[PDB]
């Protein structure tokens, strides 16, 4: 049957700021079926405080979902986020970049 | 506000 | 500008492990306001936007009652259509429903629609007159025939053109501050080199409210659709949106590019140029 890989964005609330706080957002849309694991990373290792919106879907049914933690940037500290679906061979890992 | 129903496939 | 009240609902069966998961969410706009999910600890229609708190108790009670409902036939319509459609009792499988409104500039109806998806897939729609039914396939010719005996059309009509409307006017009302503002989106350009010959020139829009926007990329005037790198609009997660444009700019050009933005919230498209 229908499977959609999911499009994944990373990416602040607002313009990242070192010391100032702010949230992550891992965005993944355009999958099918529902079934996701997501999961943000803070050097490498999984935060445990993460929120979720409610499952929606779009005009072609596909479905998208927010993730999202609070967080303070750092000019060192790494974040990620790691989703997993039925079309991915394996977790497929998108890093946080600043200007994205 | 919702439609009262939803109805059988 | 236009607006739209739209209910969404899932409902994915998952065999060995009883009850199939639902979960119902309703938007104004791109406003998210109530959600319902079966695996929640509460049992509840909920709210997901300060301007619809406000409603009293019998409002949250009776969509508590027909959210509940809607979870129950959902159940039985997994087990039809795996009968509709030979499927083993052992697989996973995904009905989708969407229904709502349209309305215009002066909140008078425009359209409305009612429309299912199986295993992401079209299975049966209200067509826009609102009186008949696009089947898929023999299976959802069977539903219209069911719907059809039973006058779903007709009282789906009747919901759509008033109640529907009735309610997303309601909320446009009390949801004021929320629903009827328009924010421009806040602009500006990075770039960034990736080569001693070349760099990325990136045009952002922040802070957007609705999320419809158009962002391009011209070069002396001619649009560099193929060229240019474009992401689905995000949401920001403060109930606003966001969007980027780039494109690889060899060192020297960046004069000829321009960015284009066009939203509600501009009186004017905006052009803006690395200078």
């Amino acid at each position: 049957m229908i499977q959609r890989t999911p499009k994944i964005q990373v990416y602040s609330r607002h313009p990242a700021e070192n010391g100032k706080s702010n949230f992550l957002n891992c965005y993944v849309s355009g999958f099918h079926p529902s079934d996701i694991e997501v999961d943000l990373l803070k050097n490498g290792e999984r935060i445990e405080k993460v929120e979720h919106s409610d499952l929606s879907f779009s005009k072609d049914w596909s479905f998208y979902l927010l993730y999202y933690t609070e967080f303070t940037p750092t000019e060192k500290d790494e974040y990620a986020c790691r989703v997993n679906h039925v079309t991915l061979s394996q977790p497929k890992i998108v890093k946080w970049d600043r200007d994205m | 506000r919702m439609f009262p129903n939803a109805p059988y496939l | 500008g236009s607006h739209s009240m739209r209910y969404f609902f899932t409902s994915v069966s998952r065999p060995g492990r009883g009850e199939p998961r639902f979960i119902a969410v309703g938007y104004v706009d791109d406003t998210q306001f109530v959600r319902f999910d079966s695996d929640a600890a509460s049992q509840r229609m909920e709210p997901r936007a300060p301007w619809i708190e406000q409603e009293g108790p019998e409002y949250w009670d009776g969509e508590t009652r027909k959210v509940k409902a809607h979870s129950q036939t959902h159940r039985v319509d997994l087990g039809t259509l795996r009968g509709y459609y030979n499927q083993s009792e052992a697989g996973s499988h995904t009905v989708q429903r969407m229904y709502g409104c349209d309305v215009g500039s002066d909140w008078r109806f425009l359209r409305g629609y009612h429309q299912y998806a199986y295993d992401g897939k079209d299975y049966i729609a209200l067509k826009e007159d609102l009186r008949s039914w696009t089947a898929a396939d023999m299976a959802a010719q069977t539903t219209k025939h069911k719907w059809e005996a039973a006058h779903v059309a007709e009282q789906l009509r009747a919901y759509l053109e008033g109640t529907c409307v009735e309610w997303l006017r309601r909320y446009l009302e009390n949801g004021k501050e929320t629903l009827q503002r328009t924010d421009a989106p806040k602009t500006h350009m990075t770039h960034h080199a990736v080569s001693d010959h070349e760099a990325t020139l990136r045009c952002w829009a922040l802070s957007f409210y609705p999320a419809e926007i158009t962002l391009t990329w011209q070069r002396d005037g001619e649009d560099q659709t193929q060229d240019t790198e474009l992401v689905e609009t995000r949401p920001a997660g403060d109930g606003t949106f966001q969007k980027w444009a780039a494109v690889v700019v060899p060192s020297g050009q960046e004069q000829r590019y321009t960015c284009h933005v066009q939203h509600e919230g501009l009186p004017k498209p905006l052009t803006l140029r690395w200078e």
